[PDB]
């Protein structure tokens, strides 16, 4: 998987091949975590609450969330979220 | 030739930080962007590499004036230049100082050529030094009732008292009688010593039929000055611009001819070095008289920046880094014009009652796309905030055609496809 | 508060001038009726159903349901409707 | 024929659901955000490209019809491709 290059990552599946693979399968699907707030990361935004999160220097994201939907056909709820100024709706 | 830049910042927020962001997006140019704590929803820091906060305990208005801060910020970022934009420390000498003694460059005229602007004196003066007629009028302010009164009697009974302390309306009064003249020079007097500061008034006449052209002046760090080309703004609410025509809608060539050369002489005697706009002012029978320079970039460029089809903040970066127009391939002989524009202002100011901003929250927009319709989305998108502290500037729409009519046409069409509700 | 007047009109302020003063402002404020349904108009529409009304042999506009927010501040609730092809909210 | 002239140059591309990866097999599925990316010389023909949008499986795969306009063909391209960089459709 990936064209990524460095030793680190060797060594570090050579002392655990399957917890690296998962780890690498989890960052390449949820992309970089360790940006969020721990009560953030833990519990997830609250109703209706404008929350901030940093990835860089210059990179920072606030976050607001609207609503949640029910399931609507193969149990896949709409949630509905607010960037910086717009919003957003999740299958 | 010289040193390139790697990174930029801006100072301003709406449009304007959107219009840099693609100008130095195209040059693969790193971009650095501000907000106060209140603009922390906008649409304008989405559109940057990096943007940091500032005026974390300041006022909502005047976060954005704070200048230790802002250098501040563009010390640790490693920035080397700084767009002021217009109406954000666009027009302070001393921010350019700043911008200066820190290694940063500014984007615009040096301080000393802002200076020289502002203030009215030296501007008049500068004027009346060659050419460039301006309108009749006392050259000192005017403090007092008796000396209006011999300036009245002199040139001529319609006068309007201009103030200082602000470009704004002010107290912008006409006086036709002299009972009226007596009470509104103690009134305006009065407001301007207490709701503003220097109390300078002036007299001068009222042009009854008032028509004012803009021209936009563009020149190197090598003595060579480069005019775009006319405009057409006369339509006014009050004393605000509404509604601007790209080409001269009907001037003679000869008076095209002298306002173009009046106006590349008055920006190369002060030896002017960037974007800059000259205004003017035409009678019926035809007078140009000198109004002001404006020492920013106008935000009715893009109507010039379509009909000679050359983008200003593309040329202004260039410049800046400090390579000369003939190696850009900018010759007064190689620009023409091509068709009309339009550009129109879409506010919230219910135009009914008094033209009163209105505030709420957005809950419907849509956007009309053509052949000649060009948008410039500020701060409009679905379930959108508009707030009481800031300018009240919704859309910048720019509509281009073959002709007046058409684009006028054309213009109608989008308006009416556009729809904003709540 | 007139807008319309017809000789009829004139007529049913000589008989009835408050309930047609209540009847004009309450159909101004809430817009044009008579394009809905009984279920629409008596009850209304229901979250994750799409229904159809007609206004005008011209037009006939789809509507789909697909949440409504909690009250939140100023007493400004804020629903999620889609007209046909495109997503609404109104405050 | 007169009256007719060059002015500058242009450059079309269409943005299509197809996967240029495994074998441009098109794709099916809800838009989940979606943005524009207008600019100075940039014309958008936007089709069907909406917050909640459902492509068809048995219609055309066209989603939006982007023109970029420039004086010469370096300079098209590169608006091109700020222009292409500004859409942000994921999911
Ligand atoms: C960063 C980039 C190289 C790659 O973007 P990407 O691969 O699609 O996704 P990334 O996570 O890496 O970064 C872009 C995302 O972060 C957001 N964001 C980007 N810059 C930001 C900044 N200074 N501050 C806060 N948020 C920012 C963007 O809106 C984007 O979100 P979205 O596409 O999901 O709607 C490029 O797409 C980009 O966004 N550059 C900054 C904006 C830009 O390039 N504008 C061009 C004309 S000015
Ligand atoms: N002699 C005059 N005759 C008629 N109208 C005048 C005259 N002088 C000024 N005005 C009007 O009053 C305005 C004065 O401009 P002023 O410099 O006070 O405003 P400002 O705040 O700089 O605004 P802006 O630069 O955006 O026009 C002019 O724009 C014009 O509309």
């Amino acid at each position: 998987h990936g064209e990524e290059v460095t030793p680190e990552d060797v060594l570090s599946a050579a002392m655990y091949p399957d917890v690296f693979a998962h780890f690498k399968d989890f960052t390449a699907t949820f992309g970089p975590l360790d940006s969020l707030n721990t009560r953030l990361f833990l519990q997830g935004p609250k109703i209706a609450e404008e929350f901030e999160v940093e990835l860089e220097r210059g990179k920072t994201l606030h976050i607001k969330a609207l609503a949640v939907s029910d399931l609507n056909r193969a149990g896949q709820r709409q949630v509905f979220f607010e960037l910086n100024g717009q919003l957003r709706s999740i299958l | 030739e010289y040193k390139p830049i790697k990174k930029v910042m801006v100072a301003n927020r709406g449009e304007i930080a959107i219009r840099v962001f693609r100008a130095c997006t195209e040059l693969g140019i790193r971009t650095v962007a501000i907000y106060s704590e209140q603009d922390t929803g906008q649409m304008h820091r989405q559109k940057a590499d990096e943007a940091y906060l500032i005026g974390r305990g300041l006022a909502p208005v005047q976060a954005y004036l704070h200048i230790p801060d802002i250098i501040k910020v563009a010390k640790e970022n490693n920035v080397d230049a700084v767009h002021p934009g217009y109406g954000f420390l666009s027009e302070r000498a001393d921010f350019a100082q700043a911008c200066q003694d820190a290694g940063v460059r500014f984007i615009g005229p040096s301080p000393e050529v802002v200076r020289k602007m502002g203030d009215k004196v030296e501007a008049r003066a500068i004027a009346i030094a060659a050419g460039v007629p301006v309108v009749p009028g006392t050259d000192a302010p005017i403090t007092s009732l008796h000396e209006a009164h011999e300036f009245s009697n002199t040139y001529g009974f319609p006068i309007i008292f201009k103030a200082a302390y602000g470009g704004g309306g002010r107290g912008m009064r006409v006086v036709h009688s002299y009972e009226e003249l007596e009470e509104n020079y103690t009134r305006a007097y009065s407001e301007a010593l207490a709701a503003f500061g220097n109390g300078a008034l002036f007299v001068e006449k009222f042009i009854e039929k008032p028509r004012h052209i803009e021209v936009q002046i563009l020149g190197d760090q090598y003595g060579n000055i480069l005019h775009l080309y006319e405009r057409d703004c006369s339509i006014q609410r009050r004393h605000q611009k509404v509604v601007e025509i790209a080409p001269a809608a009907h001037l003679d060539p000869q008076l095209r001819t002298r306002l173009t050369s009046d106006s590349v002489k008055l920006a190369k005697q002060v030896g002017y070095e960037n974007a800059g706009t000259v205004e003017f002012l035409v009678d019926r029978h035809g007078k140009h008289y000198f109004i002001e320079v404006n020492s920013r970039l106008q935000v009715e460029h893009t109507v010039t920046e379509e009909i000679t089809d050359v983008d200003l903040v593309h040329a202004q970066i260039h410049v800046a880094e400090g390579r000369s127009l003939p190696d850009l391939g900018l010759r007064q002989e190689n620009i023409r014009i091509n068709g009309c524009a339009i550009q129109c202002r879409v506010t919230t100011e219910d135009p009914a009652r008094s033209f009163q901003p209105d505030t709420g929250r957005i809950e419907v927009f849509r956007s009309g796309e053509g052949m000649g319709i060009r948008l410039d989305n500020a701060s409009a998108f679905q379930g959108a905030v508009i707030s009481p502290h800031y300018d009240s500037l919704l859309v910048k729409v720019i509509a281009h055609g073959k002709d007046h009519p058409t684009a006028a046409t054309k213009m109608s069409r989008a308006l009416a496809e556009f729809r904003v509700r709540g």
